[PDB]
RNA sequence: AUAUGGAUUCUUCACGGUAACGUAACUGAAUGUGGAGACGUCGGCGCGAGCCCUGGGAGGAGUUAUCUUUUCUUCUUAACAGCUUAUCACCCCGGAAUUGGUUUAUCCGGAGAUGGGGUCUUAUGGCUGGAAGAGGCCAGCACCUUUGCUGGCUCCGGUGCGCUUGUGACGGCCCGUGAAAAUCCACAGGAAGGAAUAGUUUUCAUGCCAGGUCGUACUGAUAACCGCAGCAGGUCUCCAAGGUGAACAGCCUCUAGUUGAUAGAAUAAUGUAGAUAAGGGAAGUCGGCAAAAUAGAUCCGUAACUUCGGGAUAAGGAUUGGCUCUAAGGGUCGGUACGAUCAACUUAGAACUGGUACGGACAAGGGGAAUCUGACUGUCUAAUUAAAACAUAGCAUUGCGAUGGUCAGAAAGUGAUGUUGACGCAAU
RNA sequence: UUCAAAUGAGAACUUUGAAGACUGAAGUGGGGAAAGGUUCCACGUCAACAGCAGUUGGACGUGGGUUAGUCGAUCCUAAGA
């Protein structure tokens, strides 16, 4: 139920020792006035808090999902 | 034209009863039990609301942190900040007549 | 014993004087 | 500013049935369609053209999807055909003509 | 209370009226070897008391429960 | 009611229980003169008064 | 319970802002102080929420002899979290009469207004997370079957003396000024404990464990409660759609819920309930009992008397439909002048029209002239007497200055008035 | 209130469909407090009860059903005891 836009902040809880399930989120939406848009979030399950991050940009989106750690369960959709 | 009922066991319009009716992510129409509202905390002699403090209920102000309950100031959650200033006026003068009015009873038996 | 059946108070009905 | 809207409705279905003539059908919506108050505005607004199958209608005006249905409901009650033709959308702003 | 066991992962017992939700997870943590994640109780209109004892995604009701006997 | 004490559903109970019939094979016992529930409660006739 | 990270400390127990005050943190014992908890009623006004109304668009259903870009329905966003947001209030600059500011309602200003620049509260609202993955509306497929599978859409706005409710700042009223405690927090205070090769804070962030006992079904009433019962009686409260209209009135409808009260056949008398009557109009009767008439709105007009407040809707008259028009009453935008555009039911007026009807059903005051009596509002004989009886304000008298007056108790190291003191209490 | 069908030994009264109506949202709607105590739900039954009837029932017989760290009691105090 908490929002976090740093990207470098959102890999350190991905690596807290506790968490241990996340999920990726592709929502389609659309932008100002034109074209629909790919929209991801990136949900990480905590211990307390449900933290998340937004990315508007689909060059960003695959940079990310490769830099997470593969001991973390990673649930697509 | 959707009616609701009460959620609790109380069926009166108690103090403790309010109902505020809200609109479910299910579509219809649902009542919801809302708390009384708190109340500002107020001067010791003034009577005014003084600023800077949160309005909470008295047992979850344990739960906020020290900045929402208390000002950087002498006197911050108790006093009006006008308040503060009246007294120390106060304080400087009356000290300052009480050592000049020593000197007058002095003057007395000295010179009789 | 309901509003029926009356004899005893009256005013111009049995039990006078 | 007023940017047209095509609506296409398909008529594939009906006609090869034998029930359905979609010349007779594309001809009573030049009729029947209101612009500015009365019928017979086609002032360069609205345009019906087909190719033997579908039925494609180019509107600039003020003309929504619900009154393409008004209209060809209207077209069937007139040929009796309201109890085996149905008006149902495939997806936004595409029709189609369910004979079953 | 059997058809709960397939799908709900929770066992219903028959419990003494002295007893509180402590010592009904106690007794049926040893006395099956098995964890219990939450217990449930309630008094029955007869004046018996029911508990719902739900156990842990590492072990299942159902091949516990026959375990015991009963099906 | 709907929010009551202890005291009050144990008794419920009790009753709840009482509520039966003479059961079929105490009348084929020797010398039994029993012949019906004469004790029998229902909550249509007779309140049983907490 | 403790750990990790952060913060602070060699100026030992933090910085910034003139100020209001701000921050992720940033030792505080005994004791003292303050706040919250914590409060009447009515009135209008502002704001918010839900509902009602409505436009565009995307789906489904209804009607189609004729007409109707038509009628109906779906288009939803919880607790909680982050950021932000206002009336009031406060701060700084400044020094006002040629007095200014300002509310629906007249209060404020050299005890510092108007103005300029800021601070704070976050009820509420806004955006995002929660959250579309849900729910909803449809389409396309599979098929005895466990029954699913695959596609879509779920959007953008407007309006208000509207209804319900929450709240804010005010005003009116009192010889009535309209609870308490548990609990929580802050401040004052400076007792103690503490750094340099190292410490302290779990009111900073994250991580760990645990949260027992009892109630939980249903009815809540023309059948589940009390009345001898499956009795037209009695019994506390919440939620409240559309039209007509001042209206939560009466009347009709939507959602929802019922169609349950022994039936059938005939239509005598007498009944119960509802009605209508020519001419006369209280001649009836102890008695205008009962019934009838009057009735809404707008305009005109309105006496004697009076404590000057009333009487008064006095009495007494006229108008009221439909349709077609006219006039008046506003909001928002770029300028030291005027247009453009948008949205409300309110009032007034004029023609035309009719079997002279028009508050067309519903709803809805009879009035006047005098006497007796009680001042009025109010109260009582539950189940025959609602009154001129009681009470009332006003007026008057009496007792009492506490070792006392009045009254209670078998007694009492006992009480009521009395948390009282003659503008009081007690007795008439 | 009416028609048809189904069930049944048996239907003015049960069930379903259709039609006509009413309660008109200060309701014959949806929930609770006091009170009742299993009336709630399912299956089976029609001797008695439902002042006619009954295949139906708040009836009879047999079983099923009430899950809380967050809703209440528990705690505080009022008039008082």
């Amino acid at each position: 139920a908490r929002e976090i836009t740093d990207i470098k902040q959102f890999l350190e809880l991905t690596r807290r020792a506790d968490v241990k399930t996340a999920t990726v989120k592709i929502n389609k939406k659309l932008n100002k006035a034109g074209k629909p848009f790919r929209q991801t979030k990136f949900k990480v399950r905590g211990s307390s808090s449900l933290y998340t991050l937004v990315i508007n940009d689909a060059g960003k989106a695959k940079k990310l999902i490769q830099s997470l750690p593969p001991t973390l369960k990673v649930n697509r959709l | 034209a959707q009616r609701v009922t009460f959620r609790r066991r109380n069926p009166y319009n108690t103090r403790s009863n309010k109902i505020k009716v809200v609109k479910t992510p299910g579509g219809i129409l649902r009542a919801q039990h809302v708390k009384k509202l708190a109340t500002r905390p107020k001067c010791g002699d003034c009577g005014s609301a003084l600023q800077g403090i949160s309005t909470l209920r008295p047992r979850q102000y344990a739960t906020v942190s020290k900045t929402h309950k208390t000002v950087s100031r002498a006197y911050g959650g108790s006093r009006c900040a006008n308040c503060v200033k009246e007294r120390i006026i106060r304080a400087f003068l009356i000290e300052e007549q009480k050592i000049v009015k020593k000197v007058v009873k002095e003057q007395t038996e000295a010179a009789k | 014993r309901g509003r029926g059946r009356g004899r005893g108070r009256g005013r111009g009905r049995g039990r006078g004087r | 500013q007023k940017i047209a809207k095509t609506f296409t409705v398909d008529v594939s279905s009906p006609t090869e049935n034998g029930v359905f003539d979609p010349a007779s059908y594309a001809k009573y919506l030049i009729d029947h369609i209101k612009v500015e108050g009365a019928v017979g505005n086609l002032g360069n607004a609205v345009t019906v053209t087909e190719d033997g199958t579908v039925v494609t209608v180019v509107s600039t005006a003020k003309f929504s999807g619900k009154y393409l249905k008004y209209l060809t409901k209207k077209y069937l009650k007139k040929n009796q055909l309201r109890d085996w033709i149905r008006f149902v959308s495939t997806k936004t702003n595409e029709y189609r003509l369910a004979f079953y | 209370a059997m058809k709960k066991v397939e799908d709900g992962n929770i066992l219903v017992f028959q419990v003494s009226m002295k007893a509180n939700k402590y010592q009904i997870k106690k007794a049926v943590k040893e006395l099956y070897e098995v964890d219990v994640l939450k217990v449930n109780t309630l008094v029955r209109p007869n004046g018996t008391k029911k508990a719902y004892v739900r156990l842990t995604a590492d072990y299942d009701a159902l091949d516990i429960a026959n375990r015991i006997g009963y099906i | 009611a709907a929010q009551k004490s202890f005291r009050i559903k144990q008794k419920m109970a009790k009753a709840k229980k009482q509520n039966r019939p003479l059961p079929q094979w105490i009348r084929l016992r020797t010398n039994n003169t029993i012949r019906y529930n004469a004790k029998r409660r229902n909550w249509r006739r007779t309140k049983m008064n907490i």
